[PDB]
């Protein structure tokens, strides 16, 4: 039951026979009235370009989205997972889904794998208790911020970020900001380009999803 | 007795597909169907053969269940699903899925790492041991919205210049899918 | 108090040590036919070379129970772990259904789980022997 | 510690006054030498009035802490206002029967009627030590005399104030791993207060 | 030497139409511990030169020594040492560079990475990077360390290319400078807020600002 | 490399394998395991490549040297000596290397044949038996050996010694050169 | 221990043409994920005509291009101001690289020219001195890309002899935006030196990421 | 290449200097110069046929 | 006395020029560095030089990596008035187009010939080298090197380097009038073995079976040169060369 | 660090004050947890004014400390009384120069009638480095904070003596491999004059 | 100012790098019969698996000297080094006993070791050379 541990043994013993196993800019920040998330588009396997328009924004909930580095695989799964958790939940308590539960069901699911799921996320989201922003690690733990960044160019955009922030922002400074921190991390460096996809959610509104918001 | 390894080769058309596997002339295919969805899987030739019997399995009982035929997108999922169970046991390949679906009519090609992540081209897909000099070529060689005839004539030029750069009784097996007729062809260079 | 289960590696071994599978003819002896592993599996190579997380999965919601139920004894007393064993108990001997692997509605309903969802439940996990009713009838009953 | 894992370099003090109790920490979280936050909240509510700073594996406290939180919500719907002494026990029984397994430090600070404000720390392995006053962290070896010479007993609250600002602005001045913010948490029988102090601030000491 | 010990973070430098600008924060640092403040890692060379080394402080100081010997024996025995025979930056990039190869070379290396600045006697800027592998290289904008991936990405966004230098003030490059500075500060764990700023123009010559604080900080977001 | 030493009542039997280096197929007729030091003086040598062959000729060249400069052949004793100088000298300053030399000799002074063995490390044993290379020999030497047996029983046991090793070989156990060393020089012998 | 070697991420390509040579590389200096520069030429005018690249460590790369050209400018004082052939350059180059033969250099070496009979010549190096005349040669990273694009539109056995120089051109430019498309180490800008009878000339070409 | 028959001649005659001081620094060699002159006759192509 | 003073007297230290090896080999003081007739070969300054280079030699790029020669079958042997040398000329694409075909066999002299089996850079630069020493000594005694002679050269050359990372497996065949035919192994380890006949490639056992079937002394040219080709064709178009006393001459797919 | 030699872990002060300079040590020697030398005078001495301590490996300190002797004495029959930055030069180029061999710190303290006094420290590496005041030893990092709240420009010399005095007892009580007694080194224009202080006193501080 | 030796390692090597002992047949390759060492040593050999401390012992004494001299080149000037090497030389060319390998008196006093013993003192320590003439050879340049 569960994730599979047959031919682990089989598996280093061809790693040890000489047998080859075969084998991203994100942005968070909050304005006055929501959140918005904004990611590149470029998918690449190794130094090849595998996709100029991936779409790495993914949906927890209708108003509780989330993108993620590292293992693919992992982040997918895992997000999907929590999905399906979360949607039950709120049929079962026939209320609208908490960004803080999905927060804690991630943590402890992350937490239970020891760091052997290697999945780094940012999620927002916005509930009937406002407005929020996350940052999760593979081993379990998690951080709250005003404006995050994540992936291979997350320095280029946390310096964007770090010019060009206040504590009262608009919705179009807002996915300016992100627009631009995104656009820094797709000039100045190698794993990060194409286009921008953002995503706004705004207290007491529909999640608007842009894709290809700069191409 | 050695069978490892392989390429397999994907291409869209107009309203079409190819798909293209090497082979050793002279009976292990690397292609299979489960109805009008095809699966190319390269590497290790054990678990091919595994995966193939899983989803011939999985996909009799589905067709048993549903009383109609799957769609490549829906067995997409399945594999990535199937894939991803062996977490921490994976299997050693690549497959690669393409089809067109029967209502909408649209073609459908994808390719999958080891542990079932997803990559869906609109272009082709490369897989096998290399994926470099033939990727090389099939970009080189690959256009958008081509006939079926035009289809097998790039993926079939793509396939033989892979097969001149680097033998003696290589061969090569081609479908050319449509949403009426399959059409499959031996290359004996 | 445990959070990461302990003390999951064996103590001890011995050929006999699977009471569901000895044979007939040497029952000191493990029966090799009807266990159906493939006909080359010593119990030795069981005992290296595993993965580390193996045993932190298997047992991490056992774990996570013991301990519910080890501060249930600290704040309410002995009744209270008493009595959900009790219900455990209960609900799981009166439960036989051969041709099913899936869990009952009450089980979940006690463990809390009626909306939550993990690989065990997405991944539940061809032979000639012992793959009939009257094996798991024996197994239950004890006979 | 884990490999890749996130580690607490922190700088936490906890000191026991004629009123209460004063809980301090720095505001800085690094993966090496990157800053990964600048504004970190490092005073952890365990209940009402007992709060806690951890140490050590992140992941391993958080999880630790929330164990905590749940068995004092449990213990309080029974008994009522749980000590310090008795979270300062389940905090010591986790760390010390997981310790093969998780790497965790804890500094609890409390108030009850009883007792009147208490300071325990944990430190890595699991024992427990009742200070009048405790420091912890990477920045802490670097104010071990400084607080020795300048800590009394039954201080006023802004004498305490000034000497836990005083000793965390020197911790951040000499470790590379401590940041920005000051956050104290001050416990007494009035009700807990929140407390920030900028750069600007302490670095003019 | 064979792993550093003491060392200093990083120097961001920048082309504007008229010169260059180069910067770098005063500080030492002894593992995790910012042992010593104070520490000037911008080294003028002439009036027409500035060179910002990173790294080992033992080297770096090797390195200063070099550089005082090279500037004296310039001066023996030619008259004309403030006259046309100075010492153009070109001159002592090509022979730091020589130095830091030969010494890549010989198992040996200065765990260093330097930034020459400067103007040449005709007026044009001079901006060029060599670490201790040997590996040199020129850009409109140049960075060590975490500013190569924080400082670089901000000054890029003025200065992009070459058509771009002519349209760039000194002030607008200064400031760009400044907040890369802050942004830096911000974000190293081993960077200090004392740093000092070296400009060097074609008409006006030299400008070495010393004790320059980072300014106008935001902490004021805690919840 | 195998190499065989007898040591009879009036003579030295010496027998030595051929090389077959890696994987090359070579046609060739020559003995390559063994260099003359002196008209009354043989050795035979195994063990690696190229360093074997430099230290034999090495030797061969100071042996000559000396017997130009005096005019006069120097003992098997005196050779085995002199050899085992300088193989524990090449070895000083380096990490040795697999050798294992047989000198065969006959002392016209004393009138008598001489045997002797040398190891890698240079441990020098003078022995009326000795074999090195395949690893029971021994046992069959000690079983039928005589001091004062004549040329042909040598051959003969050396005969037998051969039809005991072949059974093992993996049958590319080519013919094995002998050389006879004794009171009228160093012939080969043809069988 | 101190690792002594570096990757900077380059792609060069030299053709050989009926009259003529052509030389050309991409501009991007980096350090595995980050842009160093975005113009950094690795493709040098030599003396004699004849034009050099070596790709991979960069300093080795610099190292070799400057012992060579103090190396020509000793032939041309010691012999009368003889012009260097291009085979007596690529022996030369050859005992410069298997000079360090247990500590060699990280770099691919291509150079390009004409011959004694004025047709165009390009020389392929191995890092270790191993060296041979060819028609067309691609180095570095994105290789693998660049030449199949190329086969595809000449016939190496229109036939190569018979193209021109600015056909040529355009095809190493069609090549290297492809690859710029597909492969993420290159970009930013190509160029291309020429050598023909009347010496070498230079081109420059903006590529993607500006 | 075939070396260039002034440059062989060239090379000589740096030889034949050693008695002193060579013609790169060298330090001295022989005693003595040499009591020997040469006629040197070759062809090449930059120069034709030679006679130094 | 004043070299002393000088010694003594107060930047090129840092450079290391004044060592006289480091400014002739980047030729400040002349064109020495391409006068030595033994070259000079850099080695790490380390306490292990050897793991070392065996560490850096098996680790990313391509065409950074060492060129290793075609393990492709190569033949060799000498029936009644020479030498034939047979190899198979299938070469091997990668990213480059030939602008002429490759040799797999070294040109020593007009009387020389070589094979490579090996490192390419060795074997060519090496065998470059051994023919300007044949040309010396030819030079010096007014006669044709000996092919023992030749072989030995490079033999004692070899083992000078023994186990610092050089790859090389050589067969010098030669024709003189003193000798005959002859042809001798070499290889890295130092390894000299004169032989009739010598097959070394990736599948040699089938060559050497067909050659041993139908070998004899008394074949002819046309013979020999067939028989080589045959063989070579079992192995797995045919280069072949055949050497008499007046030198080789070569085959394309005779 | 050769496996098997001596390590100097101690506490060093230097301070400079308004009519000179002091220096100051503690006096424990240890192997592992063994007190090797329980009374050790680690106030070296390389000129008539100009003394010295030493961190690291205790032989390669020593050979650095003769050979310094040694240069400033011929230096002395040459030219004079040396400067403390002469002497300060000359420790750091032979500590820079064999850095790969030996691991040596010191700490230089001289006077002379045209500097009036100076501290120089040279750390493990060979870098040099002019201060007020130094600190260095396994002991030194719990006073960081202390003397960076504590010290004063040209103090007097009994404000001096005070400083060290507590500065030392703090860092003698939190480090281990320091501890016995105080030995001071008073460097003015009027001599140079020597200060030991016993455990029964400090202690009380 | 250098106390352990420093820069021990051989940076090139070539065959012809003993210019003692050189073929005569190819001067490119050295002569492995006059060598005398066993005949089976390669140089690559002498480039590996040595004790870290051979270096540090042969270098030793001329690292002191050599520091030395750097010292009265600082404290002194360029004379005193001058002087003191002067001396040394004309001191060691003058001898010339080819039967004996000790030191002489007067290099003793220079070098201020009349009354010191090390193990070099106690322990100072074929088919071809080892002869008068080789000596001669070595001594004279011929």
């Amino acid at each position: 039951a569960g994730l599979s541990f047959d031919n682990y043994q089989r598996n280093n013993f061809l790693a040890e026979n000489s047998h080859t196993q075969p084998k991203t800019t994100i942005v968070g920040v909050k304005f006055n009235n929501g959140v918005v998330i904004a990611a590149d588009t470029r998918s690449t396997q190794g130094p090849i370009v595998a996709d100029k328009n991936c779409a790495k924004l993914h949906r927890i909930s209708p108003k509780i989205w989330c993108a993620g580095a590292g293992t693919a695989a992992d982040t997918e799964a895992v997000t999907q997972l929590i999905g399906s958790n979360i949607e039950l939940h709120s049929l079962y308590t026939s209320r609208e889904p908490r960004v803080v539960s999905a927060l804690q069901m991630l943590k402890q699911h992350l937490f239970k794998y020891q760091g052997h799921i290697g999945a780094y996320l940012i999620v927002a989201g916005v509930d009937p208790t406002g407005s929020h922003l996350f940052s999760i690690h593979a081993h379990g733990s998690t951080d709250v911020g005003y404006y995050l960044s994540l992936g291979s160019g997350s320095l280029a955009a946390m310096a964007v970020l770090e010019s060009h922030w206040k504590q009262d922002l608009t919705k179009e400074e807002a996915i300016k900001l992100a627009s631009d921190a995104i656009q820094a991390g797709i000039w100045n460096d190698l794993g990060s380009g194409s286009n921008v996809d953002v995503c706004v959610m705004e207290i007491g509104k529909d999640a608007e999803y842009l894709r290809n918001y700069t191409p | 007795s050695s069978i490892n390894g392989g390429i397999v080769v994907a291409m869209t058309g107009k309203d079409c597909v190819a798909i293209a596997c090497d082979l050793r002339l002279g009976k292990f295919e690397k292609i299979f169907h489960y109805g009008h969805v095809f699966l190319g899987i390269t590497g290790l030739a054990t678990d091919v053969t595994t995966l193939n019997e899983m989803f011939r399995y999985k996909t009799n009982l589905y067709k048993l269940k549903e009383e109609r035929a799957i769609e490549p997108e829906t067995f997409t999922q399945l594999v990535s699903s199937s894939l991803y169970e062996r977490r921490f046991g994976p299997y050693f390949v690549g497959p690669v899925v393409a089809g067109i679906n029967s209502k909408s009519g649209k073609p459908f090609i994808a390719g999958f790492d080891l542990i079932g992540c997803i990559d869906e081209a609109k272009d082709f897909i490369v897989s096998g041991t290399a994926s470099d000099q033939l990727f090389g070529m099939c970009e080189s060689l690959y256009e958008p919205n081509l006939e079926p005839e035009d289809l097998f004539e790039t993926i079939s030029q793509a396939l033989l210049n892979a097969a001149d750069r680097d033998l003696s009784g290589w061969g090569a097996v081609v479908y050319i899918i449509k949403k009426d007729e399959v059409v499959k062809r031996y290359l004996k260079m | 108090m445990n959070i990461v289960p302990q003390d999951t590696f064996k103590s001890q071994v011995s050929t006999d040590q699977d009471k569901s599978v000895l044979s007939s003819a040497v029952p000191s002896l493990p029966d090799t036919l009807r266990q159906q592993e493939g006909g080359a599996v010593p119990l030795s190579t069981q005992l290296n070379d595993r993965h580390p997380l193996e045993s932190t999965l298997k047992n991490w919601e056992t774990t996570q129970r013991q301990r519910q139920m080890e501060q249930y004894r600290q704040i309410f007393g002995i009744a209270e772990p008493m009595k959900r064993t009790m219900e455990m108990e209960i609900v799981n001997r009166t439960d036989f259904n051969p041709l099913s692997t899936n869990g009952s509605i009450h089980r979940d309903i006690l463990l809390n789980k009626e909306c939550s969802i993990d690989w065990e439940d997405v991944y539940p996990g061809s032979t000639m022997v012992g793959d009939d009713v009257h094996s798991k009838i024996e197994k239950q009953l004890g006979i | 510690l884990k490999k890749g894992e996130v580690s607490l370099g922190t700088s936490i003090m906890a000191v026991t006054f004629k009123d209460g109790v004063i809980l301090g920490a720095d505001s800085r979280t690094t993966t090496g030498a990157y800053i990964a936050n600048r504004v970190t909240d490092k005073l952890t509510r365990v209940h009402d009035k007992i709060w806690c700073c951890r140490s050590g594996s992140a992941a391993d406290t958080q999880a630790i802490a929330d164990i905590v939180q749940y068995h004092l919500e449990l213990y309080t719907s029974q008994y009522g206002t749980p000590s310090t002494e008795t979270a300062a026990s389940v905090f010591k029984e986790l760390c010390y029967e997981n310790k093969d397994n998780l790497t965790a430090g804890i500094i609890v600070a409390g108030y009850d009627d009883k007792n009147k404000g208490e300071v325990y720390t944990i430190p890595l392995g699991g024992s427990v030590h009742k200070l009048p006053y405790a420091i912890a962290g990477s920045g802490s070896t670097f104010i071990y005399g400084y607080c020795d010479k300048n800590f009394r007993e039954n201080m006023s609250k802004e004498e305490t104030v000034d000497f836990i600002k005083h000793s965390l602005s020197q911790a951040i001045k000499w470790d590379g791993s401590s940041g920005g913010v000051i956050r104290m948490v001050v416990l007494t029988a009035a009700g807990v207060e929140r407390l920030i102090f900028y750069p600007d601030e302490y670095e003019q000491l | 030497t064979q792993q550093p010990i003491v060392t200093g973070t990083s120097v961001i430098s920048m082309k504007y139409d008229n010169g260059v600008i180069i910067a770098a924060d005063n500080l030492g640092s002894y593992g995790s511990l910012l042992r010593f403040n104070g520490v000037e890692r911008l080294i003028p060379v002439g009036d027409n030169t500035v060179v910002g080394i990173s790294g080992d402080i033992s080297d770096m100081q090797h390195i200063e020594r070099l550089l005082k010997d090279l500037v004296t024996e310039n001066a023996y025995d030619n008259p004309l040492a403030d006259a046309e025979e100075a010492l153009e930056p070109s001159y002592i990039f090509e022979y730091l560079a020589t130095v830091m190869y030969q010494r890549r070379s010989k198992m040996n290396p200065l765990w260093n990475a330097i930034i020459v600045a400067g103007v040449q006697s005709n007026g044009d800027q001079f901006l060029r990077y060599v670490n201790l592998l040997g590996v040199t290289y020129s850009s409109p904008t140049l960075a060590t360390g975490f500013g190569a991936h924080m400082a670089n990405p901000l000054l890029r966004k003025v200065v992009d290319r070459e058509s771009d230098i002519p349209k760039t003030t000194v002030q607008v490059a200064e400031e760009a400078i400044v907040n890369a500075m802050r942004v830096l500060y911000y974000r190293d764990a081993r960077s200090s807020r004392n740093f000092s700023l070296a400009i060097i123009d074609k008409n006006t010559g030299l400008t070495f600002k010393k004790n320059l604080q980072v300014e106008n900080m935001k902490w004021d977001f805690a919840k | 490399d195998i190499i065989l030493g007898i040591r009879v009542q009036d003579s030295v039997i010496l027998a030595s394998s051929k090389a077959v280096t890696r994987g090359i197929s070579v046609l060739k007729d020559s003995d390559d395991k063994t260099r003359q030091l002196s008209p009354h003086t043989l050795m035979s040598f195994a063990g690696e490549a190229g360093d074997t062959v430099q230290f034999a000729e090495y030797i061969q060249a100071n042996i000559q040297l000396y017997s130009i400069r005096e005019d006069y052949e120097l003992s098997p004793q005196a050779v085995s000596s002199f050899v085992r100088q300088e193989l524990a000298k090449s070895i000083r300053s380096r990490r040795p290397y697999q050798v294992n030399v047989l000198i065969g000799g006959y002392d016209k002074k004393k009138n008598k044949p001489e045997l002797y063995q040398i190891d890698y490390l240079g441990t020098k044993v003078e022995l009326p038996y000795g074999a090195h290379g395949y690893s029971y020999t021994f046992f069959l030497l000690d079983h039928h050996y005589r001091p004062d047996m004549t040329t042909e029983e040598g051959l003969d046991l050396l005969k037998l010694c051969v039809q005991e090793l072949e059974k093992r070989m993996p049958m590319d156990f080519k013919g094995v050169i002998v050389k006879i060393v004794d009171k009228d020089g160093i012939r080969q012998v043809d069988d | 221990q101190f690792n002594p070697y570096g990757d900077n991420g380059g792609t060069i390509l030299g053709i050989a043409g009926e009259d003529f040579a052509v030389l050309a590389g991409d501009t991007r200096n980096i350090t595995d994920y980050s842009i160093n520069s975005r113009y950094e030429p690795k493709v040098f005018d030599c003396g004699d005509n004849i034009v050099m690249s070596a790709n991979g460590f960069a300093a080795d790369g610099d190292a070799l291009v400057k012992r060579f050209k103090n190396s020509v400018k000793w032939y041309h004082f010691d012999h009368n101001d003889k012009k260097l052939s291009i085979n007596s350059a690529a022996r030369n180059i050859q005992h410069l690289l298997y000079g360090k033969r247990f500590f060699p250099y990280y770099v691919h070496t291509i150079i390009a020219g004409l011959d004694e009979d004025g047709k165009g010549a390009v020389y392929s190096f191995d890092p270790v001195g191993s060296y041979e005349r060819e028609q067309c040669r691609a180095g570095g990273a994105a290789a693998s890309l660049i030449m199949p694009f190329l086969d595809n539109q000449v016939n190496f056995k229109k036939p190569l002899k018979y193209l021109s120089v600015e056909e040529v051109i355009k095809l190493v430019r069609d090549s290297f935006t492809s690859a710029t498309e597909r492969h993420i180490q290159v970009g930013d800008g190509l160029e291309i030196l020429i050598v023909t009878k009347d010496g070498v000339r230079k081109e420059f070409y903006e590529l993607k990421r500006d | 290449e075939d070396i260039n028959v002034e440059s062989l001649t060239q090379s000589v005659c740096d030889l034949a200097l050693r008695f002193g001081e060579g013609a790169s620094g060298e330090e001295r060699l022989m005693s003595r110069p040499f009591g020997v002159a040469l006629l040197i006759a070759g062809h090449d192509a930059d120069d034709g046929y030679q006679l130094f | 006395m004043q070299a002393i003073a000088d010694s003594f007297s107060v930047l090129v230290k840092e450079l290391q020029y004044d060592n006289e090896q480091n400014l002739e080999s980047d030729f400040v003081t002349g064109a020495s560095q391409f006068q030595r007739l033994a070259p000079s070969l850099t080695v790490p300054p380390i306490a292990s030089p050897q793991q070392f280079l065996r560490a850096h030699t098996d680790d990313r790029n391509p065409d950074c990596k060492i060129k290793i020669a075609h393990g492709t079958t190569t033949l060799a042997f000498r029936f009644q008035g020479g030498i034939i040398v047979a190899v198979d000329s299938r070469a091997t694409a990668g990213n480059w187009v030939a602008s002429q075909t490759v040799k797999k066999v070294i040109e020593i002299n007009p009387f020389l010939l070589g094979t490579m089996a090996g490192g390419a850079a060795d074997c060519q630069f090496w065998e470059t080298w051994l023919g300007s020493q044949c040309r010396l000594h030819e030079l010096r005694e007014k006669e044709r090197i000996s092919v023992a002679a030749a072989s030995k050269i490079l033999s004692n050359l070899v083992y000078q380097y023994k186990g610092a990372g050089l790859s090389m497996g050589t067969m010098i065949c030669g024709y003189t009038r003193k000798e005959g035919p002859t042809i001798y192994y070499v290889d890295s380890d130092g390894t000299r073995l004169k032989g009739d006949i010598f097959c070394v490639g990736s599948g040699q056992t089938f060559a050497y079976g067909v050659l041993d079937s139908n070998y004899k002394w008394d074949l002819s040219v046309e013979d020999a040169l067939y028989l080589g080709k045959r063989s070579i064709l079992a192995a797995a178009s045919v280069n072949l060369y055949h050497v008499t006393e007046d030198g080789w001459i070569y085959h394309g797919n005779h």
